[PDB]
């Protein structure tokens, strides 16, 4: 009997200057009492909207809200850089109040393709008993990025934790960290490492390697 | 279609808490239904008392002027003298007794005017009482 | 000058309860519905419900009723939830926030948040292991080095470079956590003429543990 | 007060108080009282409403309750006897419930209490009712005072003493200083 809020894009890239448009769709009609906050990477929330287009005060004029029924829209134009966050929407007709899951706001810039770089175990971490390789994939664009790792010529996943960046700031790229943590009998036991990175800007991978036994 | 008295006012009906009678020679000119604040206020107390005792009724235009209290009301937003149902003065031959029909006390601003502002008034009161007793007395006394 | 300061981060181990607080100013606290809003990573925002200080009347959402309890103490305008039972599950970020006066039910006013962390996981410190270049490795225009900060817990740490006199070029990675543990890296990239003549040393910090790490990047071989 | 004009001819006054019939007021009865500037009381029996003229309002209609009708003030007040009590206080002020704009007030089952907001601003299509709204209160409060700034907003705002947007206003310290006028009942009387 809930009411269930839709905001169908996840993470929507704009540059700075366009009009950006974040749909909210409601299971059910909820007559206008629509509203949206904007929370910023800090964890900061605010309300900007309040019945589908009320603008609060403090709000540039930039924002504006539409819609009435069961479709609504939040409007950016002019997209400044302090507008970079993730936007939700929020019924408040009937109890239980409900959210959307939020919509991200991201810089868009030309594509650049991966800097990878391979990193052998350390012997201080070989001491321990432990085995790990790392493998970075710094400063791309798009965000979307694929890694592959291959021992003594054969694809591995198992091991592989990954992590990627939020958009940096400055020059509005991501990075992705991949690291592949063995035994140390068990890298010992092989001696080719290699991680393949897979992305928009190369039809071919970037592969980066070293051999165990070549210091 | 106007009300009709039965005149003494009870001590709480007045400031004095002292009950107030008036002789009904001038209480009489009430039920000719003029423009009089202190007819209204009469009629008031005397259809409230026989009737809780409240004010109010679905018959208030049978009681007071509407007329009046409008034109009482305008007066007031105009910032000019009018009359707020409250106090009233008369003549009183205090020899004989009889007296004239009391007449509004008006006020201008919140204040009673000094008795010299209205004093062509009660001149006129006073004047008329008296030729209203000689009246009386010559249609009395000529048989 | 309408504020809602919110308690500190918690770190508590399942099956324990704890109460998050939420100090109001500003405003007439008995007038005003405080609401509370539940935030997990990919899960939007869940409403979990909402108070009147006034008169303490409290309205529940079905679903984190029995494990969420809201009262107020007026005197110190501030608002209460508690927490029962609490699971993995029940680790997330929860802001309280004011509605409007009267009852429109949007939240015009906000928390920084409480971070609840449930965990079974003990304390322990980071290792802090080199990454540098195989001595097989070509000779470009930059160099990329790191630092692998591996096997502590809870968060976070921070990882600065030459004691942050290097700054640029630099980016650490979001945690991961496996197995009761957390693992990240930090990235430091540098013209390749400046190492290995110009040393660099990654420096992590793990207050939780009080360890403080100090690990220069040598070339190999 | 009292001087002699001739030997005998004497100027005498008399002063009269509706007091005792004032103080047994009723909804249906009103005893009507001003007391700042901006605070006037009505007196109903068992119902007493505070009313204010200020530029402040809390009501929108987009979130609270538009009275069309009579009946709909039933939404406003927590007993239907002070939402006919409010109903005759309308139609005195002038209101018309057919021609005029809806009035605003708060759903009774929220916390805020009552609330009953009348739009009086001297602007726009909120001009020429508010004069009457105006008007009406001069005829119902001798003294009105006329707060209202030209080309800006103005509104009349009932609450019911007891709910909690009376906060202290309904006190002992304001109604015993709020002495009721006989004058403004007539007037309420002829106007309803
Ligand atoms: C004055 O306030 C009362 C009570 O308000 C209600 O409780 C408050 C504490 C607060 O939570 C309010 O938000 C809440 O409305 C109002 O009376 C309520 O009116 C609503 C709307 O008409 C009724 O809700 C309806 O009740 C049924 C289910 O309980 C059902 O008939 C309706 O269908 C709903 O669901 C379908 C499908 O899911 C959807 O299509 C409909 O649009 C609708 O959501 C609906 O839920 C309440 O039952 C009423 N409660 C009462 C009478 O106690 C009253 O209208 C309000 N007056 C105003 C604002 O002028
Ligand atoms: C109580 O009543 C007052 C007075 O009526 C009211 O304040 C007024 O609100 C209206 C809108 O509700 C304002 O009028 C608008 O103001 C600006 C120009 O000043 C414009 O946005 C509008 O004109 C354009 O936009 C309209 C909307 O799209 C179009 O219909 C129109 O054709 C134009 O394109 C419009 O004029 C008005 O200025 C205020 N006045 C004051 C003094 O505040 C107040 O909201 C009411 N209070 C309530 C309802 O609680
Ligand atoms: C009609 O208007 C007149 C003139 O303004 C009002 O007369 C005022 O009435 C009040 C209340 O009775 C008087 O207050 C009292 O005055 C004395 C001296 O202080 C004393 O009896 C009491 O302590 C009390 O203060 C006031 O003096 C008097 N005159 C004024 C204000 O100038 C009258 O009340 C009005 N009638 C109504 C409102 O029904
Ligand atoms: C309110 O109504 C009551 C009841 O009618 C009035 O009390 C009457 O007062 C008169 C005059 O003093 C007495 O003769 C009656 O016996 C009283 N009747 C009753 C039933 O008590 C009262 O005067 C009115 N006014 C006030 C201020 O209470
Ligand atoms: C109508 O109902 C409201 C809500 O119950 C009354 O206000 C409540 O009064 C009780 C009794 O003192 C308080 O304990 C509650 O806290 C009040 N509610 C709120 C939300 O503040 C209100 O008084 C009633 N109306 C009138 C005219 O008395
Ligand atoms: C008029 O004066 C006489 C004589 O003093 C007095 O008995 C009578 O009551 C007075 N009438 C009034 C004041 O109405
Ligand atoms: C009304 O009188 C009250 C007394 O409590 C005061 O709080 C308020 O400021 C006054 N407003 C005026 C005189 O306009």
């Amino acid at each position: 009997g809930d009411i269930q809020m839709t905001q169908t894009t996840s993470s929507l890239s704009a540059s700075l200057g366009d009009r950006v448009s974040i749909s909210c769709r409601a299971s059910q009609d909820i007559n206008n009492y629509l509203n949206w906050y904007q929370q910023k990477p800090d964890g900061t929330v605010k309300l900007l909207i309040h019945y589908t287009s009320r603008l609060r005060s403090g709000v540039p004029s930039r924002f504006s809200g539409s819609g009435f029924g069961t479709d609504y829209s939040l409007t950016i134009t002019n997209l400044e850089q302090e507008d970079i966050a993730t936007y939700f929407c929020q019924q408040g007709k009937t109890l239980p109040l409900t959210f959307g899951a939020g919509t991200k706001l991201e810089i868009k810039r030309t594509d650049a393709a991966p800097t990878v770089s391979i990193f052998p175990p350390s012997s201080e971490q070989l001491t321990s008993g432990g085995a790990s390789v790392v493998c970075f994939l710094n400063n791309f664009y798009p965000k979307d990025i694929n890694v592959k790792w291959k021992i003594d010529g054969s694809e591995r996943q198992n091991g592989v934790l990954n992590s990627w960046t939020d958009q940096d700031s400055k020059d509005s790229t991501y990075s992705m960290s991949s690291t592949l943590t063995l035994t140390k009998d068990e890298y010992e036991r092989h001696n080719s490492y290699t991680c393949e990175a897979t992305h928009k800007t190369s039809t071919s991978p970037i592969v980066k390697s070293f051999n165990r036994n070549e210091c | 279609f106007s009300w009709s008295l039965t005149y003494c006012l009870e001590e709480w009906m007045l400031i004095a808490a002292k009950m107030k009678c008036f002789g009904n020679t001038a209480v009489a000119k009430c039920n000719q239904d003029h423009d009089s604040e202190f007819c209204d206020m009469l009629r008031l107390f005397d259809y409230n008392k026989n009737a809780e005792i409240n004010l109010c009724s679905q018959t208030v235009n049978a009681l007071i002027s509407d007329n009046l209290l409008m034109k009482n009301k305008i007066k007031e937003l105009m910032s000019i003298p009018y009359c707020n149902y409250t106090k009233f003065w008369y003549v009183n031959h205090t020899l004989t007794g009889q007296h004239t029909l009391p007449r509004c006390w008006l006020i201008r601003n919140g204040s009673y005017l000094n008795t010299s502002e209205f004093r062509n008034d009660w001149i006129l009161e006073s004047d008329h009482l008296i030729s209203e007793m000689l009246s009386k007395e010559y249609a009395e006394r000529q048989g | 000058q309408v504020q809602l300061q919110q308690s500190g981060a918690e770190l508590v181990k399942p099956g324990a309860s704890v109460k998050i607080s939420c100090k109001a100013s500003g405003y007439a606290f008995g007038s005003h519905w405080m609401n509370w809003v539940k935030q997990r990573p990919g899960k939007g925002l869940e409403w979990i419900g909402q108070i009147y200080p006034g008169d303490g009347d409290t309205n529940y959402n079905g679903k984190f009723k029995g494990k969420a309890t809201l009262t107020a103490d007026k005197s110190s305008s501030t608002a209460y939830m508690q927490f029962s039972s609490l699971t993995s599950e029940d680790s997330a970020v929860y802001f309280c926030a004011r509605d409007d006066y009267g009852t429109r039910y949007y939240f015009d006013y906000w928390g920084q948040g409480t971070t609840l962390t449930v965990s079974s996981a003990t304390t322990k410190g980071p290792s802090v292991y080199p990454l540098a270049p195989s001595a097989a490795a070509q000779t470009n225009s930059m160099v990329t080095l790191g630092c692998l900060v591996k096997g502590y817990f809870p968060e976070p740490v921070t990882v600065t470079w030459n004691s942050g006199s290097l700054s640029s070029g630099v980016h650490t990675f979001p945690a991961v956590l496996q197995s009761d543990l957390y693992t990240l890296s930090s990235s430091v990239t540098v013209p390749s003429s400046t190492w290995p003549s110009q040393t660099v040393t990654c420096n992590v910090a793990h207050p939780a543990s009080s360890t403080k790490v100090d690990k220069k990047i040598v070339p190999r071989d | 007060g009292t001087f002699k004009i001739g030997l005998h001819t004497e100027f005498q006054s008399v002063t009269l108080t509706m007091q005792r019939l004032l103080a047994n007021h009723s909804n249906e009865c009103p005893s009507l009282c001003m007391l700042n500037n901006s605070f006037y009381y009505m007196r109903g029996g068992v119902n007493t409403f505070l009313i204010r003229v200020s530029d402040i309002s809390v009501l929108m209609k987009e979130y609270d309750v538009s009275i069309y009708e009579p009946e709909d003030l039933g939404n406003c007040l927590n007993a239907s006897d002070s939402s006919w009590a409010i109903h005759w206080f309308s139609n005195a002020l002038g209101h018309d419930w057919l021609m005029d704009p809806p009035m605003l007030c708060r759903n009774k089952t929220k916390k805020e209490g009552s609330n009953i907001q009348f739009n009086i601003s001297k602007a726009d299509d909120a001009r020429v009712y508010g004069k009457k709204i105006r008007n009406g209160m001069r005829h119902l409060f001798r003294g009105f005072h006329d707060p209202c700034e030209e080309g800006k907003v103005c509104y009349l705002t009932i609450n019911q003493c007891g709910d909690p947007s009376s906060f202290e206003y309904c006190g002992v310290n304001h109604l015993s200083k709020c002495q009721f006028d006989h004058v403004n009942t007539l007037h309420f009387l002829v106007r309803s």
